[PDB]
RNA sequence: CUCUGAACCUGUGGUAGGUCAGCAUCAGUUUUCGGGGGCGGAAAAAGAAUAAGGGAAGGUGGCUGUUUAUAGCCCUUGUUGUAAUACGUCCACUGGGGACUGAGGACUGCGGCUUGCCAAGGAUGCUGACAUAAUGGU
RNA sequence: CUGCCGAAGUUUCCGGAUAGCAGAAACUCAGAUCAGUUUUAUGAGUAUGUAAAAUGAGAGUUUCUAGUGGGCCAUUUUUGGUAAGCAGAACUGGCGAUGCGGGAUGAACCGAACGUGAGGUUAAGGUGCCGGAAUGUACGCUCAUCAGACGAAAAGGUGUUAGUUCAUAUGAACUAGCCCUGGGCGCUUAAGCGUACUACCCAUACCUCACCGUCUGGGUUAGCUUUGAGAAGCUCAGACGAGUAGGCAGGCGUGGAGGUUUGUGACGAAGCCUUGGGCGUGAGCCUGGGUCGAACAGCCUCUAGU
RNA sequence: AUGUAUAAAAAUAGAGGUAGGCUACUCUCCUGUAUCGUAGAAGAUGGGCGAUGGUUGAU
């Protein structure tokens, strides 16, 4: 449906293949896509299954960061040999965690890629950041530490916004104009 | 030509109704009435010349 | 603020192509906000344009427009086929478009 | 969509036999062309009666008398496989006899990779009595305390703003 | 041609394939 | 003669030329007015409602 | 009446852009194992009679007129009755002494000249 | 006298071609939404309403067993009925939207209206702007 | 240069004479015959041949005259085989003369056979992204820690899924399916597999139209104010369009010759140069500008060291 | 460019808000087709009334 000039996507609980396919199609549509929390990406299958899949890949440059793992999946779904697919890649920014510039921006999700809406209950799935922890990535511990720090600050902002929202909500019914002409569904 | 066309359309309606009436009578009487096989067949070619 | 925007935003996706053959005469346009072929029937026949700019100025204006008209829907997802007075360049894939509300039947 | 067709057929009269025997069959087909063809397969398969020496005297579609009342149907089939000889009995719960056969054709194809041509349904009978049910799942469906959680439905409108509720 | 088949003394018999 | 072929099923003028009977056709004629007798004996119903 | 051209690009000889010794003028490819002769995908087109243009508009310039080569005033007078179908075209070897007299004569005859301003200047 | 659209004055009279656009009324082709009606199908099956009878349930009341209660259900007839609907089929029944084409060049013909008129042997009207750029070409 | 026809690649006797295939001419015919046709029935042994109903097409010649006079693969039939494979013949078409959509790719596989185009609709195959098209619907099967997706392979499984049957809620024996063991990115209540139903994608294929050409069938002279008689013209209609060897027709260009243009040229011939313009399907032709400095061309015919 | 407008986290197979004193509460979810914003020669000139607030620019 409606689009935006730049899109920030929260990759928590999103399947790797499903999200990458939607992102790759959006990149070829000229949109600018920024994917945050790339280390919480989920892949269907046992963590043993993906460990050997990555270990087989280890046996070019074998990138270990979860963000570069996601970029590899997106890269394969683009015509990177041509200029059109080259420009699409430069319009994508995959990062782990939520950096400050995208910290205070709305983060949308893709229901077609969400694990809960796409994976059978009880199925074993592995987290990309957790999977990448035993392949060479050594920043998982600190990335989590900033994440809780960001969550505390984000929660404090939400309480301030919620407390402020209570003021307009209380004053919403105070004005008689709301009740007088609420026949329009508003 | 107009009179011939009207007669043909009258024949079609009567021939269709009589088939319906015959089937209705057989259904009510419990017997089975089998309509006549058709002499007209429209054939379409579906595969190419290769 | 609030601009004018008497049109609908749209994107140029690709040409009417098979796997290996392209037909630049017809372009596939995604009118964003339209999600099915039945919804696409509203926008059939509307005037679509590609507004771009060139560094050289003509008559004191640096804006050039290629006009087109939406012909028929394409697929089940509300994408439409548009034919322009000049075939759209291949480099305008993913570029924005403007779908007017005229000619109107509402 | 399958349809239950009642087909009655007989051989053409001749000097040897003044009046021929009347054979009636109930079988399921999408259109009357398939039902007539399948009916001729069974008679040749059974009575060894030639199609060229016979004719179809009556064809009738049958609708479910009580399509708004849930029932249990017992279905017997014959299987043509690598061995080429098998017979199984299955039970399904639904409201339409045709619906059971469509569901029946689903599981054989899903499990045994069988086809429409191989299966020849001998008989379909509604199993009204609860005791006569031989299948555990139908028996579970017949308890007075039927209440279960929702099976997951895994339902353009891309880029949702908020996390979906995905709950009741 | 069209003809009728009387069901008297020639009642239809239901047929099933042999198991 | 005949520069362009016109379909009688869309051009009413060509249909009127080809068929001097379309002016009086009466396509929909009411047959079953107020009788509609259900004609299905019990013998037929028993045979149909079998197995 | 509008002139329709089935094709505007010329038919170039195959491999004429790889060698200077092979000219652009169209030559039918006689090679049996040639992809151009067998008309594969991506191979160039060849002159076929299907590309032939409408008989009514054949030999017609984009302005709707047919060229008529003129070497003197006597040639241009022939177009007295055909001035709406033909345009006078003065030959390349006709001198400027005669080009001016052809253009002045073609003006009174109501005849278009395709190269009327050649080898001359003006003096108002 | 006639003629010279003959020169000029007076006309302030009229009528005004090429490229690109917009719309309308049409014709050929086509695509996509509807509305109404006839007929067939067990003259749909159901079902509601509905006067009864019988039965059992995964049993209401009474008390798992029980039989309409202090809930009802199923079967059968009856039932309004000539029900409705779905499906199939048909209408020389009708209302819109979109796109691509306009070949031919006096009149002939086949038809429909009422000499004339027409959607009937293939596009014409009404406008503009730009032209002194657009349209193109290389 | 263009257009129109167009094989055979092999019987048979034996380098061949035939024939076949493909054209030319003259004949006689559509009230006559014919067919990689289907029947009917007679017989004969489900088939068989013969004789006489349907369907389609107007048919039969005679004469002489080019090329071919290899095979590959595939299908079926096959005889023996024999580590197993395979080999051997025969049967039949396709390619060999043939591009196009799909098949990741590929010459043998699935569709489809070709003038130049606009629009529409499909085939085969497809619709997660690369990629045009449903991250469609409704059921199920599958968890792999090598699935799947496009021979050790038999079987085993404290492996499942549905389970059936038999014993007395359980257990045993079994019934199958799938897994384990024995194009890319990625997918796992699938973007896997099986079934059913809608929608959608696009080939040179199909339909409608326009245009080119060819073939075929007509019309056209007391040459009517429709003037449209280069009768070698004009005009109307329908069908058709791959192509090697080969056959046939019409055109483009070059040197010289006869005739002609009461032809072009120092106010610039010829030649050459050019991201100038135009014409022709093409060979080619016309032209602007620049350069240049003395000759040259169109048309009919003739000619060739073209 | 054409509103270049929108900051919880979290489970989902339950969470959040709301309130009482982590134990007992309640309400909402079932997406954003929401919310903010939006009227003027793209937005003029005055008279006001009414806010005497709001919208913001400038440092």
């Amino acid at each position: 449906s409606e689009f935006q000039k730049v899109v920030v996507i929260d990759a928590k609980g999103h399947l790797l293949g499903r999200l990458a396919s939607v992102v790759a199609k959006q990149l070829l549509g000229g949109q600018k896509v920024v994917v945050v929390r790339c280390e919480e990406l989920n892949i269907s299958g046992h963590f043993f299954r993906n460990k050997l899949k990555y270990l087989a890949y280890l046996r070019a440059f074998h990138f270990r960061a979860p963000s570069r793992i996601f970029q590899k999946a997106v890269r394969g779904m683009l015509p990177h040999k041509t200029a059109r697919g080259q420009a699409a890649l430069e319009h994508l920014q995959a990062v782990e965690g939520i950096p400050p510039p995208f910290d205070k921006q709305k983060r949308v999700v893709v229901p077609a890629a969400l694990r809960v809406l796409r994976l059978k209950p009880g199925r074993k799935y592995c987290t990309v950041g957790r999977l990448s922890s035993e392949v060479g990535w050594k920043y998982n511990d600190i990335v989590a530490k900033l994440e809780e720090r960001r969550k505390v600050k984000s929660a404090a902002f939400y309480q301030a916004k919620l407390a402020k929202q209570k003021k307009i909500a209380s004053a919403k019914e105070a004005s008689p104009v709301n009740q007088k002409l609420s026949q329009f569904g508003y | 030509i107009a009179k011939r066309a009207e007669a043909y359309e009258a024949e079609y309606r009567a021939a269709e109704r009589e088939q319906i009436e015959l089937a209705r009578k057989a259904r009510a009487e419990g017997n089975y009435f089998v309509p006549h096989e058709p002499k007209l067949i429209f054939v379409v070619r579906i595969r190419g010349i290769n | 603020a609030q601009g004018h925007r008497l049109y609908v935003k749209a994107k140029h996706l690709s040409f009417q192509r098979s796997k290996h053959v392209i037909h630049p005469g017809t372009s596939i346009v995604k009118i964003e906000g339209c999600d099915s072929k039945e919804e696409a029937q509203f926008y059939l026949g509307k005037r679509v344009c590609y507004v771009y700019k060139s560094s050289k100025a003509v008559r004191g204006s640096k804006i050039r427009v290629i006009w087109g008209t939406i012909a028929r829907p394409h697929g089940n997802s509300g994408a439409v086929r548009a034919r322009f007075v000049h075939n759209l360049p291949a480099k305008t894939f993913g570029s924005s478009l403007r779908v007017m509300l005229y000619p109107s039947n509402i | 969509a399958l349809k239950e067709y009642q087909v009655v057929g007989r051989k053409v009269p001749t000097e040897h036999e003044p009046v021929p025997k009347l054979f009636r069959m109930r079988l399921f087909a999408p259109n009357e062309s398939v039902a007539k063809s399948r009916y001729w397969y069974f008679l040749k398969m059974i009575n060894k009666v030639k199609k060229a020496t016979g004719e179809i005297v009556a064809i009738n579609e049958i609708s479910e008398p009580k399509p708004l009342k849930a029932k249990v149907f017992g279905i017997w089939i014959r299987y043509d496989s690598r061995s080429g000889t098998h017979n199984m009995y299955k039970e399904f719960r639904d409201t339409t006899r045709v619906g059971a056969v469509e569901a029946m054709y689903a599981d054989m194809a899903a499990r045994h990779r069988a086809r429409f041509r191989s299966i020849r349904i001998l008989k379909v009978v509604e199993v009204e009595k609860k005791e006569d049910v031989r299948r555990n799942y139908v028996k579970q469906l017949l308890n007075p305390h039927l209440k279960f959680p929702l099976p997951h439905r895994r339902t353009k409108k891309v880029f949702a703003p908020h996390r979906p509720s995905t709950f009741y | 041609k069209a003809h009728f088949v009387s069901t008297e003394n020639n009642e239809p018999v239901t047929l099933h394939p042999v198991a | 003669a005949h520069v362009q072929k016109k379909n009688p099923l869309k051009n009413k003028a060509v249909l009127s030329r080809l068929n001097p009977y379309a002016k009086a056709y009466k396509a929909n004629v009411k047959i079953n007015s107020e009788k509609t007798p259900k004609a299905a004996g019990e013998k037929f119903l028993s045979v149909l409602h079998e197995n | 009446v509008n002139i329709i051209k089935k094709r505007t690009k010329p038919f170039k000889r195959h491999q004429s852009d790889r060698f200077k010794r092979v000219g652009e003028s169209w030559r039918k490819p006689r090679g049996i194992d040639s992809c151009v002769r067998r008309r594969f995908r991506g191979t160039i087109s060849m002159p076929k009679i299907g590309y032939g243009n409408n008989k009514k508009t054949r030999y017609c310039m984009p302005n709707g007129l047919k060229a008529f080569l003129v070497r003197n005033v006597s040639d241009v007078e022939l177009l007295l009755m055909h001035n709406k179908t033909y345009a006078a075209e003065i030959a390349g070897n006709v001198s400027a002494r005669k080009r001016v007299e052809i253009v002045e004569k073609a003006r009174a005859l109501g005849v278009k000249v395709t190269n009327a301003g050649a080898k001359v200047r003006s003096q108002e």
